[PDB]
RNA sequence: AAAGUUAUCCAAACUCGGUCGUUUAGAGGAAGUAAAAGUCGUAACAAGGUCUCCGUAGGUGAACCUGCGGAGGGAUCAUUU
RNA sequence: GGUAAUUCCAGCUCCAAUAGCGUAUAUUAAAGUUGUUGAGGUUAAAAAGCUCGUAGUUGAACCUUGGGCCUAGCCCGCCGGUACUGGCUGGGCUGGGCCUUUCCUUCUGGAGAACCGCAUGCCGGUGUGUCGGGGAACCAGGACUUUUACUCUGAACAAAUUAGAUCGCUUAAAGAAGGCCUAUGCUUGAAUACAUUAGCAUGGAAUAAUAGAAUAGGACGUGUGGUUCUAUUUUGUUGGUUUCUAGGACCGCCGUAAUGAUUAAUAGGGACAGUCGGGGGCGUCAGUAUUCAAUUGUCAGAGGUGAAAUUCUUGGAUUUAUUGAAGACUAACAACUGCGAAAGCAUUCGCCAAGGAUGUUUUCAUUAAUCAGGAACGAAAGUUAGGGGAUCGAAGACGAUCAGAUACCGUCGUAGUCUUAACCAUAAACUAUGCCGAUUAGGGAUCGGACGGCGUUUAUUUUUGACCCGUUCGGCACCUUACGAUAAAUCAAAAUGUUUGGGCUCCUGGGGGAGUAUGGUCGCAAGGCUGAAACUUAAAGAAAUUG
RNA sequence: GUAUUGGCCAGCCGUGGUGACAACGGGUAACGGAGGGUUAGGGCUCGACCCCGGAGAAGGAGCCUGAGAAACGGCUACUACA
RNA sequence: GCGGGUAAACGGCGGGAGUAACUAUGACUCUCUUAAGGUAGCCAAAUGCCUCGUCAUCUAAUUAGUGACGCGCAUGAAUGG
RNA sequence: AUAAGGGAAGUCGGCAAAAUAGAUCCGUAACUUCGGGAAAAGGAUUGGCUCUAAGGGUUGGGCACGUUGGCGGCGUGCGGUUAACAACCAACUUAGAACUGGUACGGACAGGGGGAAUCUGACUGUCUAAUUAAAACAUAGCAUU
């Protein structure tokens, strides 16, 4: 049965980069897929998202804009240090000079180049470039 | 692919991998200690024993010789195994009764080259060493 | 995609996206209890007599215009059952098909059958004790489980 | 106040039995591996000249045969009112 | 290496390291050949025969966001001047204050600033003073708050060792020394970070769990009775007593309030309606065929093989017709068609219980997925007692072929092949492909249900049945193609994997020895389940290409 | 009773305690730790041995003196050596 | 009398030559003979003359006892193993 | 009937004799037709006197506000369940403790020796009265006419 709906609508999204598509659409909604849209959305790897609505978990409409590659996650919550963030961006990630891992802190659902200003650690989620 | 990735799952991976553990061949003859208990060197690198008579061992097939081998028994335990002279000419270097020591061929058990089934090979005589009779370097004790 | 099955089905009912009462009916809620109540008193069960509450006249959806569930219902009331509706039914399956064993004593397909059902059932009973719709002792023996029906 | 002596306690040590663990002696029996030139047939690889293989059961110097039920990893992806 | 040796034994020459080089054994990297990061399981080693189910692992969505003002600390861009200095209402990042239904618990005590009025004084202001009134920053003291996991910052925790700063032991490994002038002298260092699990404090409140009002046994009141207990200091002193008073426990009446229950998941269960199926059990009906028997009619070889031969015959073989008995089995219709968890399941009717899909503005409300041990069923052959024993047919006897033939070919024939009551639990039990969930390409056929439609067909007809076109849900399959995968054969999954993490269980680690020995356990036995080591070996193996 | 608490011991009375989150038992060519060897990260392996803690003086037991010993370059007895 | 059937009916269940890379033996072959030529098992056994057979164990010493070996004068399958 | 020291050295052969023996409490192997072997093997206690504890039966409660009857029996109506009392009656069986003795105590009688194996018959049973009780006979099971 469904066990992690995060990773289903980020494997949607991934399929259409690489067909080539220009829309796709995502079954269940959740407060936590919703803000991991924006944190792209602020740096433009993705388009303008639609939120339909009904009385259910409710379905989302966003429509691609390309210029996205591989985005991921990680099923099981490791816990991060503010130490051990190095290993993790030499981990997953093609490059230095871009590219984003995403984590939890007890402040938001938010990332790293920002956590490292805030100083701030938590849990890991996922990554996209 | 098929690995429990829950969370609080630290047992299995841990039971998993003690058990399929021992299916490796080298980690296995390590832990139950086989060498120690069967091998006539008990664990150890050399040793010495006496000379019983001096025997020829035919090679194998695309081959054709005489291998020249000689028949020890071990002082430490007293069991009897067979021995491969290394060199050119040197069962005139031995003779009855001259206490050896052995060495091993370096493939940790199995036999090398064509000789059939012997693993082991004389690196003294009367604590001489072989190489300098050879080379007359030195001179039997008499 | 179905509990003790091979096969998949999705033969579902899809509830609508209105929450208020269509204006032709013009029907006071007050009303509604009393056939709800006069079905339970005659011996219907809250399932079977949502049904004709339905078909015969008006109320599509009973929760819209009274605001709550048929089981809250008759439970302020004091019309509940004892033993839960889902509970109850399983048992009278258990119960027939346990009569034809003793006769048919070479129908070995039902005997494999037959484990699904208390199977259910003891997974079912497990739950209502935790949260405690049933007392913490209620054990179903298979042999005095024709007492429990009636 | 010494030798001695009465009754408990802590107990080395010895005898006999029971159980567990380690090493090891043996008339005789039944095997497996290697070194092949031997001796008797030709089971398998082609429709290997009886298509091969699996489970079970009996038989036969030896590879092997036969009965029952399966499989194609076959020598057939195929035959019409 | 088998008579001109690139490899042996020697001379010359050359190569590598160098005061050192070789050999044996153990251990690490090489090893993504132990794989959490990160490894195979269609054919190369490997998915349990199938299903149920406990430990254990994992589990759908949903409850305070946003906007409007003020301010600080830091970086970058710009101008200009002398590394230093100022400016942009510059652009940002971090933080702190108020308002929007949200502000942020409370009591006692301490000292005291800013804002206020007085006058001795000076140039709209201030020290003045034992002048006095507010609410707030700090400290001390007391009471109250869902609980764990997580992360940040603190405290405490040997020396040596690790990383690492300084000093020319003549350099280095080391050492903690040293440095300056001329000096009866001066001056320095012997630093710093980490360990990381458990325990003690502090800030954070996303993420993952957990409790609260439903037969109200719910919350508040300086509203108001009551019944129980504890008892400060004040009435000279003590003892006993009482009123008032201060506090605690229990329980009524009245008042206050928006008086307390999330959706109904392309999660799951159950109920209801019309259908659907060679799903199962018990009884019952029918069908030819085979063998035997009875009646009936004739006249010579008949059966059998590549070809012979056994065997049977005027006591009439073989063939013909009618009738009867026995046991097994339901041809043709029958198919890239159905049902069941698999093994498997095909004649009629009656009885008994069960199931999927479909339809649904019914119902409960997270009740779910996979499972170590544990359990039910489990072809054929085989075992123990009866019944039955037509046909085929292990063992076996005869006839042929053959050099032999304990076989392949022929005539018989025992156990068995059937059934009742109990055992056994293995198969190439094969899709050689575990189960649940999401996404991804075009097509036409086909089975069951539902929906819409112009027509046809024949019906005490019309609705309906049946044929045609189309849409949709759920199955057994197929054709073209690769954007994808693999070593390839090929695959709509064997894809979404070096850009590697949806969840859970099982199995394998070069080939033999070996599914053997020993131990345990189940079985009347045959056997099943669990399951090694010594020793031996450089290849065994998969897919495809040319002969 | 001991320097003191305690099923440490003596009497009377209850029936309990641990376990698949692996108890109990068996093997260790096992003293523990600070640490050594080899490296992208994650690890694998060794640690009798100069520092800290524990135990022993052939094997077992028993004791005097003293603040401190079940001491062994202290005593008593048995075992095995001599 | 001639011809078939019958052994859980009475009973029976043999000799002789060649041979495998020291030797030795003989899986295999050729030969005489009748109805068939002792299969599975067991043994100096209450059944073996030669015999106090040969090997191991028990005792200081064992013609006795037990476990093996088997061309067994003359073991052996309802005369049941 | 008894005998020091030795304990089968006697003899064809442990023939005859000796040793163990009751009851209570512990402990008990191989093998197996799972019923047995089993009293396996092997250990400890046992008197007298003075005490303690446990194991039962019968009869009343049982009340009140009236009733018929010679303080009492019935025919009433109700209540109430003594954290169960009081009186009387009667034998034996089991368990615990102290003291005591020339360490003895089933004090006479009564009263199993045991273990490791081989041959042979399955077992209970029967026969040669007056020399042979066995491996002989019979038996259930199996098979044939």
């Amino acid at each position: 049965v469904r066990t992690s709906v995060l990773h289903d609508a980020l494997n949607s999204i991934n399929n259409a980069e690489k067909m080539g598509k220009r829309q796709v659409m995502i079954r269940p909604s959740s407060k936590v897929i919703v803000k991991f849209l924006q944190v792209m959305q602020r740096h433009g790897y993705i388009g303008e998202f639609e939120e339909v609505d009904n009385h259910r978990s409710g379905k989302i409409v966003v429509q691609l804009n390309g210029r996205l590659n591989k985005c991921g996650v990680i099923s099981p919550r490791y816990n991060v240090r503010l130490a051990e963030l190095e290993k993790w961006v030499t981990k997953l990630l093609p490059a230095r000079q871009f590219g984003y891992v995403i984590l939890t802190t007890s402040a938001g659902i938010m990332d790293h180049e920002e956590a490292r200003r805030k100083h701030v650690a938590g849990k890991i989620i996922g990554f996209f470039y | 692919g098929g690995k429990p990735r829950g969370l609080n799952a630290a047992r299995k991976l841990r039971n998993n991998r003690r058990e399929q553990r021992w299916a490796d061949l080298q980690y296995k003859k390590r832990a139950l200690g086989t060498a120690y208990k069967s091998s006539p060197f008990g664990g150890s690198s050399h040793a010495k024993g006496i000379v019983l008579e001096k025997v020829g061992v035919e090679a194998k097939q695309p081959n054709s010789a005489i291998r020249k081998c000689v028949r020890v028994q071990l002082i430490k335990n007293g069991k009897k195994v067979t021995a491969f002279v290394p060199n050119d000419g040197c069962l005139n270097f031995v003779d009855e009764n001259d206490e050896v020591l052995l060495a091993g061929f370096g493939r940790k058990g199995k036999a090398k080259g064509d000789i059939p089934g012997v693993r082991f090979k004389v690196v003294k005589v009367s604590g001489v060493g072989l190489l300098a009779l050879w080379k007359e370097k030195k001179e039997k004790p008499r | 995609g179905r509990l003790h099955s091979k096969g998949k089905g999705i033969s579902a009912s899809a509830i609508p996206y209105s929450r208020n009462p269509p204006a032709w009916l013009k029907t006071t809620p007050e009303q509604v209890v009393e056939q709800i109540c006069k079905l339970a008193r005659k011996g219907a069960t809250p399932s079977q007599i949502g049904v004709i509450l339905r078909d015969s006249h008006g109320i599509a959806q009973v929760k819209v215009v009274t605001g709550n569930k048929i089981l809250r219902i008759l439970k302020s009331n004091g019309l509940a059952p004892d033993i839960p509706e889902d509970l109850y039914f399983l048992i009278k399956k258990a119960v027939a098909v346990r009569k034809h064993l003793e006769r048919n004593r070479k129908d070995k397909d039902s005997k494999f059958r037959l484990i699904l059902i208390e199977s259910r059932i003891h997974r079912l009973a497990r739950y209502y004790k935790t949260v405690g719709v049933l007392p913490p002792t209620w054990k179903y023996e298979s042999s005095t489980a024709s007492t429990l029906v009636a």
